[PDB]
């Protein structure tokens, strides 16, 4: 577990940690981007400095009584049982109960709160009953918070004791190349790794600059770069002619694994075989539904309603995609469903069954939240080719009667 | 006009009166019918111009003497499907007890009746397309018991759009069989002329009908209908949006999650509590602001 | 009795104390729809058990290869399959449930499913997700998830089925996968996404943030026209299953199918509705069963049942044949007509069986030939011969064109297939054919060759593809009431609203109607409609009252009131809103 | 050595007493009036030290307790009953808490009372009592003030002496304040408006700074005043301060700001200097959303000049990802930057991820994750800031904007 480039941050936190019979602040907030090792550093710099702590994260405790029992049993697993408290009042009476041991009796108790954010969305009472907690206990405590969201959003209204907020800056370019190029390969040589982090961030910089993105397409490109050493094409010297090769690959990977059309397993699986390129379709491009004949006359008849103003009704049957669909009455669709299709319909149940089984799916959607039943208001949710296909399916031409 | 008087002044004689008579006797055929498809799987919906209530209680006295049913009148304003299954759990099988929500008290009645394939229900719903059972919840609940092998139901529409209630799933889990009956029979019974122009309503909006609605809500959801009451006079001197709305339940210690407060909100929806007048959305409430005022005592 | 400020009431027999009475040779009637039906409900599942087994074999070597996985690690990215069913809902579950045994037998012991209504939050989800694993070997948590898994296997996979995928509320979805892909080392989690219509609901219903954190790879179902082309095939076009569908019948169910929704489990409602029809009415149908034991049932009969085969009309027009001397035999004695009905259910049968062998010979000509002019399905060339003579059509005569131009490399493979069908099943009446095909077959100029081979198809086509309607005693195996069976399956109640508020005459037929309709019109509605019908949109109470008034009286307080009436009984019906009215819907 | 570490720490870390009062003599003298006469002779009175949050209600309420409870006749016979506001937040919890404080958990055996009146009245039956009712004006917010309602109703004279000491942060508690509670209310209170003038606040930094006189060193202690005394009276220290004061003027954030200037004195260094209280007032002092919009990449920072190139046009009329994408687009045409639409789709839900983005529908389900109206957070000179600061900004990127 190394740390690398955040020398002034752990020399920040670990001053403010001070001894450890001292007091420390009642609350730090630190807060950055996605990867700037806000976990990683903060747990790393506790478990080697052998402080008392408990790590909780929010995300899973989504309720008052697993987070406080959480807490609760962390703690008293550090002592020397299932202790149960469903109230922040009862919370307090047993913190000050459990924290008496002669282990944390003396010692500053931290209980660091990954995915602060969340705590947002709990009971009104908790966070800043969290905040002020050395005050409410007297036990010295310190309560940190781990956050991508800025400190101006976690304000309550009236106001809380303000924590001592702390950025954890982005790694930069530089930075990255060092962060990446630690953990080389040992076959190979640290200075051919090194230059491969350098052409992977020279074309990807531009789009990503997360960590874990950046280590986990450097993991997958990783053979096809070395593909040349191994059949005598270059020698490890030549960066130049590896470049070459590996440039248009890492811009076919870019719009392909990148975004997870394809999966990571099945690109290692089609790279060993050199077919990477155009053989698989991937989850995209699969907008192809089977529909029934109705169903495909009642989805074109509610697309073509919901993107035309109201006016060119009888121009056509008898502002602009940008802005979106607009709801339509359920007697529009039924006006234009029985214009637009050449065979005479009665209004049987199965038809009003698929009107409300489109939106069972996600093929429609109901704005209004009125009386559902007398004069629904519907709304077309796909996209223009998705409709194209279904008209050439059935022969329509979609494309002369929208007013766009 | 008076409501009371209306009600009096029905001394009409209409002008098919023997005709009607022999039609309403042509469906008396069918009962027996009716009989065989319910003990196979099938259930029966009844859809037509008339007013089926009398048809249906004509079949309730011929044929289910035997069996325990139970007659679920839909047109009766005051009715949810709490109300339904409390009506199933305390008076059939007996348990008289509290469960913590609907969608659990719908799982022991489910859990129970499967155990025991000898013991046998009917339902009779005179309207099953009211108000009060239209929305997704209410149907999946009667969709979901009316899919057992021990209870059968049958029902009558009278909506122009009913079918739109149910899709592919729910069909599924009804079954239906659709048996015309277009009887003639006014709905004397089904109608009450309230909310009518033409007829007066003995009193348009009292507060009674508001204070009685708010005697079958839960205290907390009271206290999330009490703070929009306090926030609607205050704008008397010339809407409010779900955010600031939740906000406000949220440090009045009321809520836990947006989703409750939907959920609660669905409530009110459904008693016509509440009417978002949609603008970017906004709450407010149809009870004027003197009468309001004069609901705080 | 039934009216109170009480919602609902509950009715029991107090201190008191079967299905073929409602029936009512009632009793066994009823028995052999019982047999009939219960052979064809379990055809039906085995058929459904055998038809999906391609697919479930590679699903289980994803999860074996995927749990191999974790058996390299003990980072991990929650293998996931997203199975892309059909729209047809309906027949889903069937789907899953074969599902949950095939992996049960060989992946792991531990499958569960999940439904989207039992799971509003992330509380009700791990409530059920535990409730049932503990299920199937108090405030529960995630880390009960895993103290659960270490205590009872003290090595398989945990697979959850989400069954059906759009319905899913976005935020437990997304709490799930972030709760779950951190405790990978100890709880090892495999997804199957229930996805109904493409792959891009997850796009929709995920974003990048979360599903960046899912391995998924694509799989499929057998599409729906096959599937009923198979129960087609096994469930009517045979002859183990003495009941069969009139053509009309055939097409009703089929154009449910194809146009509304693609559902088999809705055409085995409609063949269930058919059997049940068939059965209560046609007391005759008590000869319908396996072709011995009617003959069994033939002697055991009563005199009413001998008038009933009398009057029936295919046996009328037979006993017309030969009106001399066997017509009055059988009209006189009834043992001779108890032994010819034998010998004519007896020609019936070997008809049917003649007939369907045929029919998968000529079926096996059309598949080569790539125009398809007389359907691809067998079920769709099932239909378009069943009604109508297939020799005396056109249709017949562009098909033998476009069949000559055949070569003899395709050609020997058709006569493959042939020879192939006529193997399948033996037993057959049609010994001489069987052997003509085998001389035709193998042999070693050509086109005097091929020109039999055709003129034989010809012959074979034109003797045995008689449509049944010219056969004695069809009515006992055959239903045709289409048009009740249609509107039993789908009614229209608004059509059935139209034509009761504007031809009242067609209900109540006491001379009523003449187009103005008349004044003594059913009861004080079918006024208030017509007089509605004229407005654009715009309806005032007042002058609505005045034009209703004004003829209905050819004292004003009862024609207010029933004014009154009719107003908000078209408000309960829907015809109309309140908002000086100013709503039609109907326009 | 590191006793001064021990003894700040305690002074800035928690609110430890310390020796003086800092302009509120008058209401320490007023308050220390009311609690002397409740608990020597029989009166009940209530009161309500509303003020700003952080301006000494706490302390001044602890350090009034003390020094009477060092009175020998009060100590054997009060009862302090402590509630807090964001504890107890219901009848039940709240009732419960005080049978616990009062020590009278065997005195009722679990009977079951009518209501809380008779509870209260019977639990201060089984001897002065003084409640403290921090966060007011949360107890405000229950369904039925019960609580206020009863305590006020004792407090007219029931022949139980007690003091109802409310401290509330709101400025308007008394409008929200039921017409029962307020006209039982009797209508004392004591404000806390923290006001200073500049002078004054700078002896309090050179006082909360200094030592107390009781050290085991003391040689080190008065060079160590000496110290404070000269960092008080210089100009670039003076600069901080009067930076500091212009926002908050509550001695909490002078308390952050003395901590993190005090946390880096070393072994090494022993001495506080004016460049320690320079970069803890630059630590003190950073904007939030400069450091977001530092953080993000080229590709989400050519998305937010889009979207300020349409709130400079369409002027705060919401936006969705198509228009968006549409400016881009008719930037990149006239290569480098030229990019399909799922990359920028995965560069514009970040922007929604970070909250820069908010949508203003509050969907229940879902509407495409394109045509969806949205709301940017920042205003237009804080986006040109951004910019500004931006470490390698391409200079085509920069021209678009600036134009
Ligand atoms: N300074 C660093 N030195 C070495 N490795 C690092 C550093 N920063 C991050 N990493 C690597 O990045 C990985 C992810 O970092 P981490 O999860 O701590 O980021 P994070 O900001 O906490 O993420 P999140 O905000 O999602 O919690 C870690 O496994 C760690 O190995
Ligand atoms: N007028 C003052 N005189 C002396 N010290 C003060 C004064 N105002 C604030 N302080 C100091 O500032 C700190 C403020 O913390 P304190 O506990 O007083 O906050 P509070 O305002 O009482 O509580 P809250 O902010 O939660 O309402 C204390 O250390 C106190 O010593
Ligand atoms: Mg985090
Ligand atoms: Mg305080």
């Amino acid at each position: 577990n190394v740390v690398l480039c955040r020398e002034s941050q752990v020399s920040i936190l670990q001053s403010l940690f001070g001894e450890r019979h001292h007091f420390s602040f009642p609350s730090i907030f630190i807060y950055g981007h996605t990867a700037s090792g806000k976990t990683y550093v903060t747990q790393t710099l506790l478990k080697t400095l052998e402080l008392p702590h408990v790590f909780v994260n929010c995300v899973e405790c989504f309720t008052l009584r697993l987070l406080l029992e959480q807490i609760l049993n962390k703690l008293n697993h550090l002592s020397s049982t299932e202790i149960t408290c469903e109230t922040f009042n009862d919370f307090v009476r047993l913190f000050k109960q459990v924290t008496t041991a002669e282990n944390l009796k003396d010692q500053t108790v931290y209980i660091v709160l990954d995915k602060a954010e969340y705590l947002r969305d709990m009971e009104a009472n908790l966070l800043p009953g969290f905040l002020r907690l050395q005050e409410l206990a007297d036990r010295n405590v310190t309560v940190l918070f781990l956050s991508e969201i800025v400190w101006e959003k976690f304000r309550p209204n009236t106001g809380c004791f303000e924590p001592f907020v702390l950025y954890f800056p982005d790694y930069s370019i530089g930075n990255l190349q060092k962060i990446l190029s630690h953990d080389h390969p040992p076959e190979y040589s640290a200075d051919f790794y090194a230059a491969y982090i350098n052409i992977l961030l020279g074309v990807f910089y531009t789009v990503c600059r997360d960590l874990k993105e950046l280590r986990h397409l450097a993991v997958l490109n990783f053979p096809k770069y070395c593909e040349p050493v191994v059949k005598g094409e270059a020698s490890e010297r030549d960066t130049r002619k590896l470049w070459r090769n590996i440039e248009p690959h890492l811009k076919k990977a870019m719009q392909t694994v990148y975004l997870r059309e394809i999966s990571s397993s099945q690109w290692e699986k089609l790279q060993k075989d050199d077919t990477d390129p155009g053989q698989l379709k991937g989850l995209s491009a699969h907008t192809h539904v089977e529909l029934p004949y109705y169903s495909k006359f009642i989805l074109i008849a509610a697309y073509l309603a919901s993107y035309n103003p109201a006016r060119t009704d009888k121009r056509f049957f008898l502002s602009n995609h940008l802005l979106g669909p607009k709801p339509f009455p359920l007697d529009r669709l039924l006006a234009i469903l029985y214009s637009i299709v050449d065979s005479r319909v009665a209004p049987t149940a199965n038809i009003f069954s698929q009107i409300t089984s489109l939106v069972t799916l996600q093929l429609l959607t109901l704005v209004g939240h009125d009386d559902q039943l007398d004069g629904p208001k519907y709304k077309c949710t796909v996209s223009l080719d998705f409709i194209r296909a279904i008209a050439r399916t059935v022969n329509f031409d979609i494309i002369k009667y929208l007013y766009d | 006009d008076q409501q009371t008087l209306r009600n009096l002044l029905s001394k009409v004689s209409p002008s098919f009166s023997a005709e009607l008579k022999q039609l309403n006797q042509q469906y008396e055929k069918l009962f027996h019918k009716w009989m065989l498809q319910l003990h196979l799987g099938f259930n029966i919906v009844l859809y037509g111009l008339g007013s089926k209530r009398d048809l249906l209680e004509r079949f309730r006295t011929t044929m289910l003497q035997d069996s325990i049913h139970v007659v679920i009148n839909g047109f009766f304003p005051g009715i949810s499907v709490k109300s339904v299954l409390n009506s199933i759990t305390e008076e059939v099988l007996d348990h008289m007890g509290t469960f913590r929500s609907i969608l659990d008290q719908l799982d022991w009645i489910v859990n129970k009746f499967k155990e025991d394939s000898s013991l046998e229900l009917f339902l009779l719903i005179h309207n099953l397309d009211s108000q009060m059972l239209r929305g997704e919840k209410s149907q999946q609940i009667i969709g979901q018991l009316s899919s057992l092998h021990n209870i059968y139901l049958i029902a009558s529409i009278d909506h122009l759009n009913a079918p739109l209630m149910w899709d592919h799933a729910k069909q599924s889990l009804f079954n239906w069989l659709w048996y015309e009956t277009t009887t003639y029979s006014p709905y004397t019974e089904e109608t009450s002329y309230e909310n009518s122009l033409l007829v007066k309503q003995s009193g348009s909006l009292p507060l009674s009908s508001l204070t009685h609605v708010l005697r079958s809500l839960t205290p907390n959801a009271r206290g999330i209908f009490r703070l929009l009451i306090k926030y609607q006079l205050d704008n008397q001197d010339n809407g409010l949006s779900f955010q600031d709305f939740y906000q406000q339940c949220r440090e009045a210690f009321l809520v836990n999650s947006d989703l409750t407060l939907r959920a609660q909100l669905t409530e009110f929806r459904d008693h016509k509590l509440i009417r978002t007048k949609k603008g970017v959305e906004y709450l407010l409430i149809p009870v004027d602001n003197g009468t309001l005022t004069d609901f705080l005592e | 009795t039934s009216s109170m400020s009480k919602g609902c009431f509950v009715f029991k027999p107090n201190s008191k104390k079967p299905i073929e009475d409602y029936f009512n040779d009632s009793k066994l009637r009823f028995e052999t729809y019982q047999l009939i039906w219960q052979q064809m409900k379990s055809e039906n599942e085995r058929l459904q058990e055998e038809l999906n087994k391609n697919l479930f074999d590679n699903l289980i070597e994803f999860l074996q290869k995927s749990h191999s996985g974790f058996q390299k690690n003990s980072l991990r990215e929650i293998p996931t399959a997203a199975l892309v069913l059909g729209v047809n809902v309906t027949d889903h579950d069937l789907t899953f449930g074969s599902l949950t045994e095939a992996l049960q037998n060989n992946v792991t012991p531990y499958v569960v499913s999940l439904q989207a209504k039992d799971c509003p939050d992330m509380k009700h989800f791990l409530q059920k997700l535990i409730s049932q694993l503990m299920d199937c070997c108090t405030h529960y948590s995630m880390d009960s998830l895993s103290s659960w898994y270490m205590t009872v296997t003290q090595s398989p996979p945990v697979v959850v089925i989400l069954k059906d995928m759009e319905s899913f509320a976005t935020k437990v979805l997304q709490d799930f996968i972030i709760i779950s892909s951190q405790h990978l080392h100890e709880f090892p989690l495999i997804l199957i996404f229930g996805i109904a219509t493409s792959p891009i609901i997850i796009h929709r219903l995920l974003p990048h943030a979360v599903s960046s954190l899912l391995c998924i790879e694509l799989f499929q179902s057998l599409s729906c026209k096959e599937h009923l082309t198979t129960v087609l095939d096994k469930l009517l076009l045979t002859t183990q299953f003495p009941f069969k569908i009139n053509e009309k019948v055939l097409q009703v169910l089929t154009n449910i199918f194809l146009y509304h929704d693609f559902s088999v489990q809705n055409f085995i409602k409609g063949l269930q509705l058919s059997l049940l029809e068939h059965f209560y009415s046609q007391p005759l149908s008590v000869l319908c069963c396996n072709l011995p034991e009617a003959k069994r049932r033939i002697n055991f009969l009563s005199n009413n049942q001998c008038e009933n085969i009398r009057r029936l009309p295919s046996f009328r027009r037979y006993v017309e044949k030969q009106a001399s001397e066997k017509q009055v035999a059988l009209l006189t004695n009834e043992r001779y007509l108890k032994e010819e009905t034998q010998l004519l259910l007896e020609n019936l049968h070997v008809y049917h069986m003649n007939y369907f062998l045929v029919l998968r010979c000529l079926h096996k000509f059309t598949s080569s030939l790539p125009k398809y002019p007389l359907g691809r399905q067998i079920r769709e060339l099932y239909c378009t011969c069943l009604e109508k003579n297939i020799w005396d059509s056109e249709e017949y005569a562009s098909v033998l064109q476009l069949l000559r131009m055949l070569a003899k490399d395709e050609l020997m493979t058709i006569l493959e297939k042939c020879f192939k069908v006529f193997k399948s099943y033996c037993e057959n009446h049609l010994g001489s054919t069987a052997k003509r095909i085998e001389e035709f077959l193998a042999q070693f100029k050509f086109e005097v060759l091929r020109e039999n081979v055709v003129n034989f198809i010809d012959c074979l086509v034109r003797e045995y593809l008689l449509p049944p309607e010219t056969q004695p005693l069809h009515e006992v195996v055959y239903f045709s009431a289409a048009h009740a069976l249609r509107e039993h399956l789908n009614a229209a109640p608004r059509i059935a609203l139209h034509t009761a508020l504007n031809n009242p005459y067609y209900y109540l037929k006491n001379e009523a109607l003449k187009s103005g309709c008349i004044p003594n019109i059913a009861p004080d509605i079918c006024i208030a409609y017509k007089l509605h019908l004229e407005c654009s949109r715009l309806i005032n109470l007042v002058d609505w009252s005045e034009a209703f008034a004004t003829v209905v009286t050819a004292m004003n307080e009862i024609i207010h009131a029933r004014f009154i009436r009719a107003v908000s009984e078209l408000e309960l019906l829907g015809f109309i809103k309140p908002t000086t009215d100013h709503v039609a819907r109907l326009t | 050595l590191s006793q001064v570490q021990r003894i700040l720490r305690e002074r800035f870390c928690r609110q430890s007493p310390h020796s003086n009062l800092f302009g509120v003599q008058v209401q320490y003298k007023h308050l220390s009036e009311l609690l002397k006469r409740t608990a020597l002779h029989g009166e009940s009175n209530s009161v309500l030290i509303i003020g700003p949050r952080g301006s000494g209600k706490t302390m001044l309420i602890n350090h009034a307790l003390k020094e009477l409870m060092e009175i020998e006749e009060v100590s054997e016979n009060v009862l302090q009953v402590h509630l807090n506001g964001l504890l107890q937040i219901n009848d039940k919890i709240a009732l419960k808490e005080i049978t616990r404080q009062l020590n009278l958990e065997n005195v009722v055996g679990d009977k079951v009372f009518g209501s809380f009146a008779e509870n209260l009245s019977f639990l201060l039956e089984a001897c002065p009592v003084i409640f403290i009712l921090d966060e007011f004006d949360l107890f405000a917010h229950h369904k039925n003030q019960t609580l206020l309602y009863n305590l006020f109703d004792i407090s007219q004279s029931a022949q139980t002496p007690i003091a109802v000491i409310g401290l509330t942060c709101r400025l308007d508690i008394l409008e929200l304040l039921e017409k029962r509670v307020k006209s039982r209310f009797s209508h004392r209170q004591i404000h806390l408006m923290n006001s200073f003038g500049f002078p004054q606040y700078v002896k309090i930094f050179k006082e909360q700074l200094s030592l107390p006189a009781e050290f085991p060193d003391k040689v080190f202690a008065e060079k160590w005043n000496e110290n404070v005394q000269y960092l008080s009276e210089d100009r670039s220290v003076q600069e901080v301060l009067q930076k500091h004061f212009n926002i908050s003027k509550n001695l909490r954030s002078l308390h952050m700001l003395l901590m993190l200037a005090l946390n880096r004195v070393t072994a090494s260094h022993p001495f506080m200097t004016a460049v320690d209280l320079m970069e803890a007032s630059q630590l003190c002092s950073m904007d939030s959303k400069a450091n977001i919009v530092h953080g993000l990449s080229v590709l989400e920072i050519c998305l937010i000049i889009a979207m300020k190139h349409l709130n400079d046009i369409y002027e705060e009329e919401p936006f969705n990802f198509q228009m968006v994408y549409n400016e881009f687009q008719k930037f990149v045409q006239r290569s480098v930057y030229n990019f399909e639409k799922p990359v920028v789709m995965k560069a514009f839900e970040h922007l929604q991820q970070l909250e820069l983005i908010k949508p203003m529908e509050r969907t229940s389900g879902n509407s495409q994750r394109e045509y969806q109206l949205m709301k940017l957070l920042l205003d237009n000179t804080q986006i040109m800031n951004a910019l500004q600061k931006y470490p390698n900004c391409p200079t085509d990127v920069r021209q678009w904007a600036t134009s």
